[PDB]
Parts: structure tokens; C-alpha cells; sequence
């Protein structure tokens, strides 16, 4: 427990861990909550903005890559706008060098190496961020990355301050696959935020960004005049 | 990286001088009809041979060189010494002068002292040979400086061997007389009495090519 | 299996006591000792010797001290052990929270050891005062021995009250410290 | 104590740390398995990380990569640093195909991948890799050959090898049969019996054999060949 | 201290990262002895893991740099394979840049030269390896050259590399004495039978092993062969019975 | 060679005794001491004076303390020796596991020293009590000497009980520490 | 001989000497401890002879 194996990206600990990368995987827990549900043919994303001050407008959490690929960062912002631009340029170039859409599984492999090639060197540090790539190509899939190069084609995710409270809500909810119910799927995803929202506080009055993407749906950002009629007024 | 010391010197260079004081002793003597350079081929066993381990090497037709430090640094400063003896022989007609060769090799040893990330050269050379202005016998200190020595020693115990030469070397000494005083200064400091074909001696031999004395030739001088 | 049940039960019963002490036992005593030595008091109204007439009065004050000292060791001893039981497996690096736990043990052991030393100090009072009293009996006209008796009671009277202040100040600094560092005391590595 | 920080620094006894600590990392992540059979080569992967996630798909965490038609490669350890070697493993097969118009033989691919993994254990600026790669194939006239390239080179040719959190337990169970006996079909039952002994009934494993006289090429199990799994013996 | 880096001299004037690298070779318990006679020179491996189900026919310690210059790199299992490629890509770079085939002495002096440049710069670390480059030259005179992690193009008439070099000099000296003083002028290029027995007797005298049949694989680079042929198993077991 | 068999038997016998002690002997004593001083007691109900009467009552209690102290040093001593015999060869680097082993020796030696120190401290009680009691016979009216005797008995009585709590708590801090770090204590360099 | 660097082996030697001196010092102290036993017991016994009814 001499803690000498803690300030470099090259030194390995005697237990086998790499503590400089493990600190970045812990940096995604200090971000706002987010959750994405995968239906049979639709994919939603419930991003919670971080309204810092009273006068300041809330920060943006949900972004866009193409018409069908949309991400939602959860971590520091300085390493999110760089990974978004070094994803969009790897997306529009595929629609320019070729003409079909970019294969979502072949896109994430080019983003995982943006983490991996940024870790092995010593002058460069690991990306402290956690992406949630939500896309639909032929089948709706919800991919996600990590500071360490690792992929898991999920079905229901969570990243955030109270991510464990929303994780438990999806652990006991496996009835999202069979019945799609687009009008009710966003109710489940919005419930995932409300069940883990700042120790019994409301903060859902047009402060939680939503996005839906599916079969004939492009990356439609849910308008501010549509998520508060009944989507935010269920219980 | 080598850095200055608060007392006004180089610490890493001073450790390099402590390396040449713990290796096989060498000996260079300048006579009036050529120069000679000796060494101490300390045989570790009967497994190595005599045709490969060399403490005497050639740079050109009239340039001799010995070492006093790292054995692994033999073949690296010798590789650049031959290339600078060839590059000068390409851009110019005749061979390379000893003063123009030492002022080039010293600029390589000095460059490997100030540049960061490198280690100073752990050896002390003795470049000797025939020059058109006479005979020279230089010495390359690991710091990068050099001296226009007349008769010296650079290996282990270079303090008592230096005093054994000041009392046994006049200004006018022939080659055959300098060879007898060369082996005499080696045995006066070398341990044991096994001095038998374990010394490699080079000789300029009055405006003639460098001829390394063989094993059947050094015994002719050792018996005297 | 009998040893396995009692041991797990033991860890649970302690955990309850630690929370119980922080939510009730320690705050109740905070207000209690504060009601005895109010922070809002004007200077000199607490630490005086004005109400001072063997010294039966001092005896009664020490009896109160012994009650306060006994109950503190029992509560702190169990809370400290609870933090010790919550230290994770020793690992190299990322043990800043273990450092916090050690820091917490350091502050808890310091206050407990300090209060523990009062028991030795009270014995010193009676032994030293009795020895001086023998000297007063042998040399009744050297007035400095009698002045020493008067001054001895006033010193101990002040020390008793400073001890109560030390009680008061330790209870609030300990509760506030655990409150501020609560997330790292329970989950030092998550 | 002081001689184990960088990778370009040796120890006074002669050993080398920071390439040694990696062995404690590949022995703690999800294990692997690959062993010879008289009909082909059959790999495996035991992703023992159920409890933490439980939300991923059924066969979404696949770890049976291949460079081309008939050479299977698995991992052990860091998933990021192991994919980077696969890109060097795939690009080595393509460079050999451009310059030589032939499939790259295994005794030259495992050497060109060894000088890539080992080359990172020399520079002080870069960190060494954190993966144990299994490389194998099955020739038509020759039997299989599994190369377990661990970190710090050492491309040793094994015949049955496991690398992970139970690298010493399966070795006491793989020796229960020579495996140069009964075919790759019945060997699956013997493999699945080993996993349950050393951890419940979950479909997290994902193996892939190379030969069932199926043109001697890489393929997954099937969904119908995993179903007859003897859950008792 | 003065041992955490490589490009720094110690206060007594002695490099230690080089000294620690030689201790890495004397720690992998792999001993490879080679002898050189008259127009015949051999090298013996040991075939052991550098530290069940491993194919013991693949694990070895003998690699050929070219078709007539072989070697035996011992030491770390990751540094020996890299030093073969830094030699395989060197001797192959000589034939293209010089037409004639490279010699054993030019190859060893070029390998030791590349090793020395990593000593002055603190860029990379030292290759913890030690090999015996064997082969014959144009003058039909066999050679041998052993190089440690420092620069050494020493060359021997019979050498032993490995974890036994501290005292394995006397055993190779007594065995060469039993052949030089007992020289046979009736040499009809049968040295492949005489010098190979002298080598296997050397390794069997150093390491007291009874049946070293499958854990000993040698190579002969004598004239009329000139190809660095690894001797088969039947000939090894046949040579092991001539000690009676 | 005959000694080598008996010696190897001894090293074997130690290894057996250490696991048995950790699996049976220590937990049984944990419940034993806990049943005497239950953690669920209200504060001051342990560290009290209700059961306070040479002092024959303290005498009977001190004899039991020495029994508890004897069994602790003997049990810990074999466990400590077992850890020492399990220390690998000293090497530079890769000795995180030796640090764990060393950490165990430090805690084991601290508790051992505590139990070892109880025997001399009890002598100090009688020595101090004897000097003061002589003074009471010589000086029968200085009441603080009589008060000192009374207070001394109450002090040793409370200290005994704090010691019993310290016994229980040392056993728990030790059991929890070895259990959590058990894999690195047995195989520290794998 | 004392040298700078590559003296890991002296550390093993030093560790043994440190531990050896510790065990030696402990055993050496037994001679002093036994004298303390007789000295303390004799001192206490004198007080018993002077004050035979104080039972403590």
C-alpha cells in the first residue's frame, strides 16, 4: 500500500490493476444520470441536464452524429466534444467515400481505439468519459464505451450520480423487449430518471432531454412542447 | 544527462575518469624514429583466442589506437574513427593527419557529454602515428579534452607508472631502446610474473606502415 | 454454525450501536454538556473558582467526571471498532478512503486515550494532596504549605472545568468530522 | 522497492518487473480454453462477469476473433490492449497476402505477432501490453497447433491450454483424457463438465471450433449444438 | 540511487544496468555449450522452459540466422527471439548490400555494435540475451563468437553460456586438454564424430544428467555440410551411448 | 535425518494449529468474552461501580484476567510464529504480499505486548496501594490517603473492565484483519 | 567490500545481522531480569517483616 503505482499511465500495480485508468472509470460516476431503453424496434435516451446556476441555461447532454446515430456523454465535457467530432468525421467520411450508412458495429471499433491509443502512451492521458451510443441500422442497438477499451452491446444502460438506483429499476423490468409501445416506452425511460432523481425532487419541468430513434425515425429530439403533456405527468 | 556541480565541475564526467582507472593498463611512448603503444592483454583463460581480442587497432596506414576503458565501447569509437579517416581521405588527397583526427574524434566524445540522454564515453584513447610534421601521441580524456603527450600511460595505476617513466625517458630515445623501457614499466606494476606473450605492441617504425608485433617478435624483446 | 451465527449477529449489533450513537447518544450529550458550559456565555462565567468555598465539594464534582468518562469510553470504543470492521481488504493504491478511516481511528483513539488518562490523574490528586497535608501537620506555621493547599484545589477545580470543556469540544469535533467524511468512512473504495 | 516502476529497469537478482505484474493481471480476468482434438481445434471463453452487469445481450460479448478463414484468436485480460494486437494480427495477414499471395502460415504469424507484443516492453514512454493471446489452426494433412503467446514474447506451442482465473484448475482436469481420441463433437460435453465444477447455469460462454470437416474453417458453435449439454455428469 | 536509470555512471565508475542484464541471463537456468575443433564446430542446446502438454519438439534454443551461420540465444524468452530477428534482418541486409555472404565475425561485430548504441541512449532497455554465433568463413576455418548484453565480440575456441559460466571454465579446459594433447593426425574429416562427442561429454560433465536424449539437440557446421544442420534424435541417442 | 522428520512434523503441527485456532479456538473465545461484556449494554452499565465492595473481590477478578491474558499470548504466539514461517525470501520489488504479512506481524505483536504488559501493571497496583496503606496507619486522620485507597480500588476495577473490552476488541480487530486479507497472507507472491 | 549499487545481497546479510542482534540482546537481558526478580522479591519481603499485618 505504498501508493507509488498511482501517477503515470505506464506503471502497473502489484495486484495487476492499472490505477490511472481505474480513476477514469470512476470519473463517469460523478456525472449526471442517463438511461437508454432498447425496444423491439425503437431506442430512446433520457438525458438529464446539469443546471448549474439559477440564471444559467442547462448544459446539453444529448448530441447527434448522423440521422440514426446519437450519443449521450456522461463524464467530463472536455473529453466529450473531442470524441464526438472524432466520431462525426469518421461518420460523414463513410457517407462520402461510400454511400451506405456506417455500420454501427464498425464505428464503435474505431472509437474504442481512440481510447486505447490514448492510453498506452505516457504523454497522453486516458479519456475520462463514458459514451452511450444509441443507434439503429437494421436492428436497434445501444452500444457504450469506457475509458478502458471495452464494448458491451447493452439492452438497458445507466451512467450517473445515482446510476445504481436506476439500474435496479431496469433489473426488474424485462418486459420492454416484447411490447414496444413507443408511447409507453418513453414513460418507462422517464420513470428510470424519476426513480433516481436527487433524493425526491421534481426537476423534470423541461430539464430532462429526450431523444427517440427507430425504424422510420431519425434522431428526433423530443420537442420541449411535447414531453410535458403526458410523458412527464404519468404519476 | 550530465549536469554541473556546485563546486564548479562535472559529476558524471568525474565518474568516467574513475572507469579508466580500473581497466587493463596501456602505455604510449614517442621515440625519435616512430612511436610505440603497449597494453596488457589480461588472459582470463585458455578459451579466448589472440586473433580477435585486440587492444591495438588501426585507423589508416599510419595511425595506431589503444583503449583504457569499456571493452564494449571498442568497436563504436573505432567505427567512427575509420569513417572520419576515410571521409577526410575522400574530400582530400593524402591520409588524415593526427591533429586533424584527434580534433574530430574529440568533437564526438564532447558531443556525447553535453547532449541530454547520453552517457559519457567510458574510455581513454591513445592515438599515435606518423605525421608529415613528425610523430605525435595524443590521449583523449573522457571529458573530451586532449593532450599532446610525449610518453604516458592511461590504464589502472597510472600514477606510479607515470613516475616510472619520468625517471626513465630522455628526449632522444630510439625505438629499440623505447621498447625495452616499455616492457620494463609494465612489469614494474603488473601483478604476477606471467608476462609471456600477453602484451600487444604497435610501432610506427620511422615512416613506414603500422605493423603490429606478432607473438614470435615480442619474445625477442622480452628476453632482453 | 453456532459460532458463525453469533459472529454475524455481533457485527450487526455493533453497526446498530454506531448509528444509534451518532443519531442519539452523542448529540444528546452534545446538548447536555453544552447546557453545562454554554458557548454563548460571557468570558469568565464558566472557568472560575467563584463557587468554591478532604474537600467534599471537589469529591462530588469528580464523581460526575467519572460518570462522563466511563460512558464515553464505552460508546467511542464500539464506534471505533465498527470503523475498523469496515476497512476493506488491503490493496496497493486507491486507498485514500482507508487513510480517512485511519485518520478517523487516529482522532477517536486520541480522545479516548485522553479521557482514559483522567483516571490516573484523579489518583494523583489525592496522593499529592495527602502528602502535602502531612507536611502541613508536621510544620503548621510555614504558611506556604497552607497556601499550596488552597492553590492546589483551585488548580484542580480549573482542570475539572477545562476537562468538561475538553469533553464538550471533543464531542462536537468528533461528530462533525464523521458527518463531513461519512461517505468515505462507510464506502472508502466503493 | 524502487526497481519496479519503469519497464526499462532491471532488478538486482536479474528478474524484470512491470512485465511480471502483468501475469497477475491476466490471471485475474476472464479465462480462456483451447485444446487439440483428433478432428480439429476447439476454443472457448468463460466470461465470468455476470453479477456486475446482467443487462448485455445473449451473445454480445464475443471473444473469438479470427484473422482470416482458418486461424482463431482469443484473449485473456485487458479487452482494449488485446484488440490492438488483433489489428496488428489482421494487418500482418494482409501484408503477407499482398507481398506473397498465400495464406499466412501459423509458424510465421505467431513470430510476427511476438515481435509486436514484446516490442512494447522496451520503450519507457509506452506501456507493455496486458493480454495473453491464444493462436491456433488446423491443417488438412497435419494436426492442430495451439500457440499461447503470453506477454514478453515466448510463443510456446501447446496442445491444450487455459489462461485466466483458473489456469491451474483446468490443467488438473484436461489431463483426464489425452483428447487425441474422441472427436470435437463429444469433446464439448467434456468441456462443459469442467466449467460447472470450477459458476451456475448461465449462457455466457461462447466457443468456436475450427474443424468438423466443414471445409476446415472458422465458425461458431450453432444454437442447436449447445442445447445437448449434459447438466448432471 | 544510481541504479534506477541506465545512462548514469555509479560513483565508483561502474555501469549497473548492464551488470544486472548479465544476471538475467544467469537466472534462466539454460546452459548452451559449444566447441570448435578442426574444420568442425558444434553447439548444444538444453531444451528447457526459460523460467505437461507442451510439444517438446518446438521449444528450443537454436535458431539459424542464415543458411550457414547459426546461433543459440539464451536468456529471456522474449529478448532472444527479438535478437534473432535483429540478426536475421542484418545478415540478410548484408548479402543485398555486399553480394558475398556475410562472415561470422562481421555479424557478431555488427550485433554488438547495435547493442552498444542502446547503452549510451536511455531510450530502450538492454536485451537480456546471450548467444553463440557459429559458422565457418571463406578460408574454411570455423569460428565461434559469444556476446553478453554488453559489447563482446570475444570469440572462443570452446565456450559455455548460461547460468554455469562462473565455474564451467575448468571443465571445458580439461576436456580440450584431452584432445589437444591427444591429437590424432589421422583426421579424415571424421571430426563430426569426434568433436560432437567432446561437446556432449562437456554438457554431461557440467550437468550430472543420465538420459539427456530428448532434451538435447545439437547442430554441426563442419565443412562438406555447410548448412547448419540440426542433428536428428536417432543420431543423438546413438552418440549418448558412446560414453560407455 | 531423524531430527528432520520430527522437525518437519513440527512445521506440519504448527500449520494445523493455526487454522484450527482461527476456525475454532478464537471464535469460541469471541462469543465467550462478548457474553461477559455485551455490546448492546447501555453506556455506563458496564463501566460502573455497583458490584464494588486486601480487596478479596478484585483478587478473584484478577486471577481470571491472568487466565484470559495467558491464553491470548499463547494463542497469538503460535499464530504469529506461523506467519513468520510463511514469509517468502526477501526480494527487491514484488513484495506487496510481504507487506501484508508484515502488517499482520505488527498487529499481532501489538496485542501480544498488551497482554504481556498486564502482569507487571498489576504489581504496580499492590505496590502503590501498599505504600499509601502504610501511610494511613502512620497518619490516620489525613482522609485523602483513605480516599486514595478507595479510589485506587475503583480505578483498578474500571481498568480491568476496559481491559476485558480491549481483549474482546483486539480479538475482533485481529479476526477481521486476517479473514479479509487471508489470500495474500498464505500465498504472498503466487 | 562496501560498494555503491548491486549490494542487494548485503541487505540480506544486514537483515540477518539486525535480527541476530535483536535475539542476542533479548537473551542477554535475561541475566539482568533474573537479578531484578531476586532484588524486587527481597525488597518486598523486608516490608512484610516490618509490617506483618498489612496483608496486601
Amino acid at each position: 500500500y505504498r501508493n507509488l503505482y498511482d501517477t503515470d499511465n505506464i506503471i502497473y500495480s502489484p495486484e495487476g490493476r492499472l490505477y490511472q485508468v481505474e480513476y477514469a472509470s470512476e470519473a463517469i460516476k460523478q456525472g449526471t444520470c442517463a438511461v437508454a431503453i432498447k425496444s423491439k424496434d425503437y431506442v430512446v435516451v433520457s438525458g438529464l441536464k446539469k443546471c448549474i446556476s439559477k440564471l444559467s441555461f442547462p448544459q446539453e447532454k444529448i448530441f447527434k452524429i448522423d440521422d440514426y446515430i446519437g450519443i449521450s456523454m456522461s463524464g467530463i465535457t472536455s473529453d466529450a466534444k473531442v470524441l464526438t467530432k472524432f466520431m462525426q468525421n469518421e461518420c460523414l467520411s463513410h457517407k462520402f467515400l461510400y454511400n451506405e450508412n456506417i455500420n454501427i458495429e464498425s464505428l464503435v471499433r474505431s472509437v474504442a481505439d481512440k481510447y486505447q491509443k490514448n492510453t498506452q502512451k505516457s504523454s497522453k492521458r486516458a479519456f475520462g468519459v463514458g459514451l452511450m451510443i444509441a443507434a439503429y441500422h437494421n436492428e436497434p442497438c445501444i452500444f457504450e464505451t469506457r475509458p478502458n477499451g471495452s464494448y458491451f452491446e447493452y439492452d438497458a444502460l445507466s451512467f450517473g450520480a445515482r446510476s445504481h438506483a436506476s439500474k435496479t429499476y431496469l433489473e426488474k423490468n424485462l418486459h420492454l423487449f416484447e411490447e414496444c409501445s413507443l408511447e409507453e416506452l418513453i414513460l418507462h425511460c422517464l420513470k428510470a430518471l424519476k426513480c433516481s432523481l436527487s433524493s425526491e425532487s421534481e426537476l423534470t419541468i423541461s430539464n430532462t432531454a429526450l431523444a427517440v430513434v427507430g425504424k422510420n425515425h431519425p434522431w428526433q429530439e423530443i420537442s420541449s412542447l411535447q414531453l410535458e403533456e403526458y410523458l412527464s405527468k404519468v404519476k | 544527462l550530465t549536469t554541473f556541480s556546485p563546486t564548479g565541475k562535472l559529476v558524471q564526467i568525474e565518474y568516467a575518469l574513475n572507469r579508466v582507472s580500473s581497466s587493463s593498463p596501456a602505455l604510449g611512448i614517442r621515440a625519435k624514429n616512430g612511436v610505440i603503444i603497449a597494453t596488457e592483454k589480461k588472459s582470463p583463460n585458455e578459451l579466448i583466442e589472440e586473433n580477435s581480442i585486440f587492444k591495438i587497432q588501426q585507423i589508416s596506414e599510419h595511425i595506431g589506437i589503444v583503449y583504457a576503458g569499456m571493452p564494449g565501447d571498442f568497436r563504436v569509437l573505432l567505427k567512427r574513427a575509420r569513417k572520419e579517416a576515410i571521409r577526410y581521405s575522400l574530400q582530400y588527397g593524402s591520409e588524415i593527419l593526427v591533429k586533424e583526427l584527434v580534433k574530430i574524434i574529440a568533437s564526438i566524445v564532447q558531443e556525447f557529454t553535453q547532449t541530454g540522454g547520453v552517457r559519457p564515453f567510458g574510455l581513454s584513447l591513445l592515438i599515435c602515428g606518423v605525421d608529415v610534421y613528425g610523430y605525435h601521441l595524443y590521449q583523449i580524456d573522457p571529458s573530451g579534452c586532449y593532450f599532446n603527450w610525449m610518453a604516458t600511460c592511461v590504464g589502472k595505476d597510472y600514477q606510479n607508472n607515470m613516475s616510472f617513466l619520468e625517471k626513465r625517458y630522455n628526449k632522444d630515445i630510439e625505438i629499440e631502446d623505447a621498447i625495452h623501457t616499455a616492457i620494463l614499466t609494465l612489469k614494474e606494476s603488473y601483478e604476477g610474473v606471467l608476462n609471456e606473450k600477453n602484451i600487444e605492441i604497435g610501432v610506427a617504425y620511422d615512416n613506414k606502415p603500422f605493423k603490429i608485433l606478432t607473438q614470435n617478435e615480442i619474445k625477442d624483446y622480452l628476453i632482453e | 454454525q453456532k459460532i458463525k451465527e453469533e459472529y454475524n449477529k455481533f457485527k450487526y449489533d455493533i453497526t446498530k450501536q454506531a448509528i444509534e450513537s451518532l443519531r442519539e447518544r452523542i448529540p444528546k450529550r452534545i446538548i447536555f454538556f453544552n447546557n453545562l458550559v454554554n458557548v454563548n456565555s460571557e468570558p469568565g462565567s464558566i472557568l472560575n473558582v467563584n463557587d468554591l468555598d478532604s474537600h467534599k465539594q471537589i469529591y462530588l464534582e469528580l464523581e460526575k467526571i467519572k460518570t462522563y468518562a466511563s460512558e464515553l469510553i464505552e460508546i467511542i470504543g464500539n464506534i471505533k471498532l465498527w470503523i475498523q470492521l469496515n476497512v476493506p481488504r488491503i490493496e496497493d493504491g486507491n486507498n485514500f478512503g482507508v487513510g480517512i478511516q485511519e485518520e478517523a481511528i487516529q482522532e477517536l483513539a486520541r480522545v479516548e486515550e485522553s479521557a482514559f488518562n483522567l483516571y490516573d490523574a484523579i489518583v494523583k490528586y489525592y496522593m499529592e494532596r495527602a502528602k502535602i497535608s502531612t507536611k502541613v501537620l508536621k510544620y503548621p506555621n510555614v504558611s506556604d504549605y497552607q497556601e499550596a493547599v488552597r492553590e492546589l484545589d483551585e488548580k484542580e477545580w480549573i482542570h475539572i472545568k477545562i476537562t468538561i470543556v475538553d469533553m464538550r469540544n471533543n464531542y462536537i469535533m468528533l461528530y462533525d468530522l464523521l458527518y463531513k467524511n461519512w461517505e468515505k468512512v462507510v464506502k472508502p473504495k466503493n | 522497492a524502487g526497481y519496479d516502476l519503469s519497464v526499462s529497469t532491471f532488478s538486482p537478482d536479474g528478474r524484470l518487473y512491470q512485465v511480471e505484474y502483468i501475469y497477475k493481471s491476466i490471471n485475474n480476468n476472464n479465462t480462456a480454453l483451447c485444446l487439440e482434438c483428433k478432428d480439429g481445434i476447439i476454443c472457448c471463453c468463460i466470461n465470468s462477469n455476470m453479477d456486475k452487469n446482467k443487462m448485455i445481450k445473449k451473445n454480445s460479448y464475443n471473444r473469438i476473433y479470427h484473422v482470416n478463414n482458418n486461424i482463431i484468436i482469443t484473449y485473456s485480460g485487458f479487452d482494449g490492449d488485446a484488440r490492438n494486437i488483433i489489428d496488428r494480427a489482421r494487418s500482418e495477414a494482409n501484408t503477407y497476402y499482398y507481398n506473397f499471395h498465400t495464406n499466412i502460415p501459423l509458424h510465421i504469424l505467431v513470430n510476427r505477432i511476438s515481435l509486436y507484443i514484446h516490442a512494447y516492453t522496451l520503450y519507457w514512454h509506452m506501456r507493455p501490453f496486458a493480454a495473453s493471446i491464444i493462436i491456433s489452426s488446423f491443417n488438412e494433412k497435419d494436426k492442430g497447433d495451439i500457440y499461447c503467446i503470453e506477454p514478453n514474447g515466448a510463443c510456446y506451442k501447446y496442445s491444450g491450454i487455459v489462461i485466466g482465473k483458473n489456469k491451474e484448475m483446468f490443467k488438473t482436469e484436461i489431463e483426464k483424457k489425452d483428447y487425441k481420441d474422441i472427436n470435437v463433437r463429444d469433446a464439448i460435453e467434456d468441456i462443459y463438465k469442467f466449467i460447472l465444477t470450477s459458476n451456475n447455469l448461465q449462457n455466457l460462454v461462447n466457443f468456436s471450433w475450427i474443424c468438423k470437416e466443414s471445409s476446415y474453417e472458422f465458425q461458431n458453435i450453432h444454437e442447436e449444438i449447445l442445447t445437448p449439454a449434459l447438466n448432471k455428469a | 540511487m544510481y541504479d534506477r536509470h541506465l545512462t548514469i555512471f555509479s560513483p565508483d565508475g561502474n555501469l549497473y544496468q548492464i551488470e544486472y542484464a548479465i544476471k538475467a541471463v544467469k537466472n534462466t537456468n539454460i546452459t548452451s555449450v559449444g566447441v570448435k575443433g578442426e574444420n568442425c564446430a558444434v553447439i548444444i542446446s538444453q531444451k528447457k522452459m526459460a523460467t505437461k502438454l507442451l510439444d517438446y519438439n518446438n521449444i528450443t534454443n537454436i535458431y539459424n540466422i542464415t543458411d550457414e551461420i547459426g546461433c543459440s540465444m539464451v536468456g529471456m524468452p522474449g529478448d532472444c527471439l527479438s535478437m534473432v530477428y535483429k540478426a536475421r534482418s542484418e545478415a540478410s541486409e548484408f548479402l543485398y548490400s555486399n553480394g558475398y555472404n556475410v562472415n561470422a565475425e562481421t555479424l557478431c561485430r555488427n550485433i554488438c555494435d547495435k547493442i552498444q548504441v542502446y547503452t549510451q541512449h536511455a531510450y530502450m532497455r538492454l536485451h537480456a540475451c546471450s548467444g553463440m554465433i557459429i559458422g565457418i568463413d571463406e578460408n574454411n576455418k570455423p569460428e565461434l563468437f559469444k556476446f553478453d548484453p554488453s559489447g563482446f565480440c570475444a570469440g572462443y575456441r570452446a565456450c559455455v553460456i548460461g547460468n554455469k559460466e562462473q565455474e564451467s571454465i575448468s571443465v571445458l579446459e580439461r576436456l580440450l586438454e584431452k584432445r589437444k594433447k591427444k591429437i590424432q593426425q589421422e583426421t579424415i574429416d571424421e571430426d563430426i564424430r569426434n568433436t560432437t562427442i567432446l561437446a556432449i561429454e562437456a554438457l554431461q560433465t557440467i550437468l550430472a544428467f543420465d538420459l539427456k536424449a530428448s532434451e538435447i539437440e545439437v547442430a554441426i557446421v563442419s565443412t562438406k555440410n555447410r548448412n547448419f544442420t540440426q542433428i536428428s534424435e536417432k543420431e543423438i541417442d546413438n552418440y549418448l551411448t558412446y560414453i560407455a
